[PDB]
């Protein structure tokens, strides 16, 4: 528990195909899904670790499990966190624990195995079958806060195959009633195929590719949010168009229906292209008539609700405008012409194809919500029985082929109206920022070691852009932070080529923007202290026409090559080590003196990549808004841990969610047993009952506090915290007809809001006292209780033996005093000390030795990138086969483990 | 270009009159590039083509072109230079001295063509005299 | 104590018997579930006889109930195990063992 343990483990790695599904009020997206895994092969022991294979479902965002160490001892897959629930073939696996299921024939998952994965998302629940035997087991009340896709986790030594029906493997086993193939999951705009999950690293012609975070889905991006309209009133100089727009609609549509061969027939037989409404609109029946009258008032007020000013400009267009003549050929059985007006006349701006896009937009997502109130969903394969449609997903996720095929009849329209002689204003289109991610904590940051440091010389090498994108190329100094944009401080001498700009303590325009291929030269003269950058061998020069990009460049520590990919960017970073990859080192370079970065070294240089996985680090000492003081303790007081907001009140102020813990914490026994203000000796010394307070200072909002405990794997930076937000899950084990069992809830924060002790009269004012909330957990029978102000609460937890429990406490500053971490006691209840140290096991004098301190969650870390990487072949075996997986070679790692923190 | 040069630096009269030109005509070298010596075109146009001499001479003619460069700065003539390394052919750079005469060197032959050259004594001692004079030329002017 | 779990299935006959010698690999871990021991790590077959008292009386007790080829994990109570003495700086004193059983062959 002290000294930090060492232990050889596989490297483990993540596949799923890219199926995703959820739920959301109102979504387009099916409940149900089912899918299989064929075992092929498994070696049990390849090396000396058992091999890793898990079969199971995992959530979009949170699932991010990166190669080489992270929770527990490594090797983390499926089941490994509170994102994914897994399957081995005798556990169920989430949160890092793994629960012995019962099933008939228990056997770890060996050759010929078929597991069926099935997904409810209406209780929600995850269900198991194995070679068709139900798993007596079941995930359920777990968050629903994204979307779910299949996945298998394994170590090399496997050969799986995933069946996820239709032709794209067939399944074994028939999928139990309601429940629909994965395989139809898959978005119009995408073909079904395994992929890796959040990968910073892949395979490319000339080597190794970084990649930039992906951009995902969110299973609110399902959700049709069209434009009310209900509200909208039509004007009467459009209400008199109303009419005339129909029947123009009307004569394009029967003209395109004559020109793919549509005849006019009494019935609708498609199969002879028989059409009774190709008639004249005036001969058209009076409901459908009628209809399409509102299809085209819809598509006005539809104009009027996104803003557009619409006003009559020249009765004397209209009146010039002049039907296009009609071949006699074109004349059907329905004894008419559908003539058109000429429009060739009318142009649109680009500003008005815009909107013409919206209006498509607007309409399709109007249909998607009326089918999906009708009960309709979205599925690749069309079943118009089930009410499963391939179009019932929102317009932006449509195929550009549909997308096209709506545009032309709302241009069309638009068409009509400007023939028809209207000035169309669209709306002035307000800049709208989404900043849906941190820029500073999105863009991953590649850089070499610290220890290949340059300090002198001249040094060149190479950044390929295979996307176009946001992308920074450059010189770091060792002390680089991961959080921090590159070249938004000082510590970065970078060029952004997406625009053409130098970075250094901010932004500058510099060069020229890259294409994709194009390949940056960045070289650093440390004799003269300048870089240099160059695009496809040419110097790129600033507007002061300098060749230079950077002087007067203090040495300092050295200098790294760096380089930032934004979201969904790909790079390719070459050294040099292989002198003759480098494409235009002699084009410019070679004679100037510059050296490639890794010329002489036998082996790749070793990297480091900016993490985005939040973690608890201790509060710097020199935080500019942040100050912990460790207060002693006194008579009347215990020792204390206070938190104060340097920088309130004040410009620069920093006011956002701040997640802290306390560095140690504290464990629950191995067995649990079996079922005036003086401590009393004996009930002090027995008792296994724990405490600590924490005290909100009055002027902090008790409404912005949660006070309780963490598990070792919490990594939520959510600046919008909730305890709706909170990972949960419930496994229940029970017998083969039902009979529950067990039912375990697993969670990794166990607090309880300021808000339910804010008196419900003194709600709506600030107040002038102080809450104290404190915090009893009994070791010994996994039991934890919280008090306010004294008064006992409602809210009580129950933990499993050997749990971990930092004490934590979530907050919104309000205030310059903030919150306090009380390590006190009460009357027969021990202080935390007695928990956490061991020589203090019998001691209740309260305390807070130097080891105890404050720690904050950091979203960003700098990783060491693993030099070598699982080879995983991914292909498509057959129609029946379904889509393989293979890992053969075998990889491992010593990790180092750090006892307290579980990691 | 080189020589054009070399007469822009020996003789000096050529200075004053390429500097009253440039500002009686208010002509803008940057313009042209993209008043000072550095705005001169005689000298950015050698810098511009510097790179395609040094291409000619091998890296193991490095110390050679240092030791021409040393004459230069003594004021031999070109001749005297010439007699220099022609006497002096040994004192070339040895590739196993360093491992940048290696990886340098093996570039160097990696470029198709460049396995006649270099035979010659005679042609390895012109071009270490021309690019040395050209460099020792391009010293005095960069640093006055 | 023992208690044995299957994990893969033997052949499900042939059982040591008293006097034979049983081949195995194994992996230790302390009910924290923390790592202390490893024939695989030593890539070495541990060799031993039933009835000579040579390991813990749960393994005597166990591996007596797998068969040939058969992998399971035993769980020992620390009265089987080390018990009260505790084997000095690698197992503490009263502890349970969980083990990772594979028996390769009987000999």
């Amino acid at each position: 528990e002290l000294l930090l343990q060492t232990n050889l483990i596989n490297y483990v790695t993540s596949i799923r195909p890219n199926i995703f599904v959820g739920r959301a009020e109102g979504s387009t997206q099916y409940g149900k899904w089912y899918f299989e895994v064929m075992v092929d092969e498994v070696a049990p022991f390849l090396t000396a670790q058992a091999t890793h294979l898990r079969v199971g479902w995992a959530l979009s965002e949170g699932y991010s499990p990166y190669p080489g160490g992270g929770e527990g001892w490594g090797g983390n897959g499926v089941g490994d966190d509170l994102y994914s629930y897994g399957f081995d073939g005798l556990h169920l696996w989430t949160g890092h624990v793994a629960r012995p299921v019962t099933s008939p024939g228990q056997h770890l998952l060996a050759p010929e195995d078929v597991v069926s994965c099935c997904l409810d998302l209406s209780v929600p629940s995850i269900s198991f079958r194995i070679n068709g035997c139900p798993v007596q087991g079941v995930f359920e009340s777990f968050n629903l806060d994204g979307l779910f896709f299949p996945v298998v986790s394994f170590s090399a030594g496997i050969k799986v195959r995933f069946l996820l029906g239709g032709r794209h493997g067939e399944f074994k086993f028939l999928p139990p009633p309601g429940y629909a193939p994965c395989h139809e999951a898959v978005l119009p705009r995408e073909r079904l195929h395994l992929q890796p999950i959040k990968e910073y690293r892949r395979e490319g012609p000339r080597g190794p590719h970084l990649v930039g975070p992906s951009r995902c889905l969110s299973h609110l991006d399902f959700v049709p949010c069209p434009v009310d309209t209900i509200q909208i009133v039509l004007p009467p100089h459009l209400e008199r168009i109303r009419e005339k727009l129909a029947e123009n609609i009307h004569e394009l549509w029967a003209l395109t229906r004559i020109e793919q061969g549509w005849t006019y027939g009494p019935v609708r037989d498609d199969n002879k292209r028989l059409h009774p409404c190709l008639v004249n609109f005036h001969s058209l029946p009076e409901p459908e008539r009628n209809y399409n009258l509102q299809m085209s008032g819809e598509t006005l007020k539809t104009l009027l609700a996104l803003g557009c000013h619409v006003g009559m400009a020249d009765e004397k267009a209209e009146d010039n405008l002049k039907k296009t003549k009609l071949p006699k050929t074109y004349m059907m059985s329905n004894g008419y012409k559908p003539a058109p007006l000429d429009l060739s006349h009318v142009r649109l701006t680009p500003a008005q194809t815009t909107l013409v896009d919206r209006l498509a937009e607007n309409g399709h997502n109007v249909w998607a919500r009326d089918r999906v109130a009708q009960g309709w969903s979205y599925s690749a394969v069309q079943d118009i029985p089930a009410r499963r449609n391939p179009r019932l997903v929102p317009y932006r996720l449509l195929d550009e082929a549909t997308k096209r095929s709506n545009r032309d009849s709302l241009c069309q329209a638009v068409r009509t109206l400007l023939g028809y002689g209207y000035n169309i204003e669209p709306p002035d289109q307000e800049p709208s920022q989404v900043d849906s991610q941190s820029r500073g904590d999105r863009a991953r940051i590649f850089r070499a070691e610290k220890s290949y440091a340059v300090q002198s010389g001249r040094w060149y090498f190479e950044f390929e852009a295979v996307t176009t994108g946001e992308m920074r190329v450059g010189w770091a100094r060792p002390e680089l932070r991961p959080d921090v944009e590159l070249g938004a401080d000082d510590l970065a001498y970078v060029f952004n080529g997406h625009r053409g700009q130098r970075w250094h303590l901010g932004s500058e325009p510099f060069g020229r923007p890259w294409q994709s291929g194009d390949v940056v030269g960045c070289m650093i003269d440390l004799t003269e202290n300048t870089i240099i950058f160059t695009l496809n061998g040419e110097v790129l020069m600033s507007d002061s026409g300098s060749e230079t990009a950077f002087r007067d460049i203090e040495i300092g520590d050295g200098f790294l090559p760096v380089c930032s990919l934004g979201p969904g960017q790909v790079g390719h970073l070459n050294l040099g080590q292989d002198v003759s990859s480098l494409r235009f080192f002699a084009i410019c370079g070679l004679q100037e003196g510059f050296e490639p970065f890794a010329i002489n070294m036998q082996r790749p240089v070793t990297t480091w990549f900016s993490k985005s996985l939040p973690q608890f680090e201790p509060v710097p000492l020199e935080h500019p808004h942040y100050e912990v003081a460790r207060m002693d303790g006194t008579v009347d007081t215990p020792p204390c841990l206070r938190l104060t907001h340097r920088t309130w009140g004040s410009q620069n102020s920093l006011v956002e969610m701040l997640f802290l813990r306390l560095s140690l914490p504290v464990q629950f026994h191995q067995h649990f047993r079996c079922t005036d203000n003086r401590d009393d000796p004996e009930i002090i010394l027995n008792t296994t009952t724990y405490y600590y307070s924490v005290r909100v200072f009055a002027g902090q909002e008790p409404s912005c506090v949660w006070v309780g405990w963490v598990t070792p794997d919490y990594h939520q930076h959510d600046m919008s915290f909730d305890l709706s937000k909170v990972r949960a899950v419930t496994v229940t084990m029970g017998d083969e007809q039902g009979n529950v069992h067990s039912s375990l809830k697993c969670s990794n924060c166990y607090m309880v809001w300021g808000g339910d002790f804010v008196s419900p009269g003194q709600q709506g004012r600030i107040s002038h006292t102080d809450l104290v909330i404190g915090c009893l957990v009994d070791l010994a029978t996994g039991l934890m209780t919280f008090t306010a102000n004294g008064k006992e609460s409602n809210t009580f937890f129950q933990v499993e033996p050997n749990t971990k429990l930092f004490p934590a406490v979530f907050v919104l500053p309000t205030h310059q005093n903030v919150v306090q971490f009380e390590l006190g006691k009460q009357k027969n209840i021990m202080p935390l000390s007695a928990a956490m140290f061991l020589s203090e096991r019998k001691n209740p004098a309260p305390q807070c030795p130097p080891r105890l301190e404050v720690q904050m969650l950091m979203p960003v870390s700098w990783s060491r990138m693993p030099n070598h990487f699982l080879q995983v072949d991914t292909r498509r075996a057959g129609e029946r086969l379904g889509w393989a997986v293979q890992c053969q070679e075998p990889l491992m790692m010593m990790a180092l483990h750090i006892p307290e923190e579980n990691r | 270009v080189g020589e054009i040069f070399i007469y822009w630096s020996k003789s000096h009269n050529f200075k004053r009159e390429e500097q009253n030109f440039v500002v009686q005509n208010e002509i803008n070298n940057m313009s042209f590039l993209t008043y000072s010596v550095q705005t001169s075109l005689i000298v950015a146009t050698l810098k511009k083509m510097l790179p395609i001499g040094l291409n000619m001479c091998a890296p193991t003619d490095q110390d050679l072109i240092v030791l021409a460069k040393a004459r230069y700065a003594l004021k031999d003539t070109d001749e005297e230079v010439r007699e220099f390394l022609q006497n002096n052919l040994n004192l070339q750079g040895k590739v196993e001295g360093s491992p940048s005469l290696r990886w340098q060197m093996a570039l160097y032959r990696g470029v198709p063509g460049r396995e006649e050259d270099a035979d010659d004594p005679e042609k390895i001692v012109r071009r270490v005299q021309e690019v040395s004079a050209v460099l020792y030329h391009l010293d005095q002017t960069e640093h006055p | 104590g023992v208690q044995v779990e299957t994990i893969s299935p033997g052949d499900g006959r042939t059982f040591p018997k008293r006097g034979q010698t049983c081949v195995v690999h194994y992996t230790g871990m302390l009910e924290d579930g923390k790592k202390f021991d490893s024939s695989r790590d030593r890539n070495k077959p541990f060799k031993f006889t039933l009835g000579k008292q040579e390991v813990i009386r749960g393994w005597e007790e166990g591996v007596a109930q797998m068969s040939v080829g058969q992998r399971a994990k035993l769980i020992i109570s620390s009265d089987y195990a080390y018990g009260a003495t505790g084997h000095p700086g690698i197992i503490p004193p009263h502890a349970t063992l969980v083990f990772d059983v594979e028996l390769l062959k009987l000999e």
